[PDB]
């Protein structure tokens, strides 16, 4: 959901 | 090329 | 939360 | 504003 400290899109 | 670039706060 | 995002490749 | 290992959209 952003640019924080914890993954949201890793990988692909 | 290949990482976690949108994340999550 | 300050880590610095996207890239270039 | 991509993939890579230099920043790009660094803290703004």
């Amino acid at each position: 959901g952003g640019a924080g400290h914890v993954p949201e899109y890793f990988v692909r | 090329c290949g990482t976690p670039i949108s994340f999550y706060c």
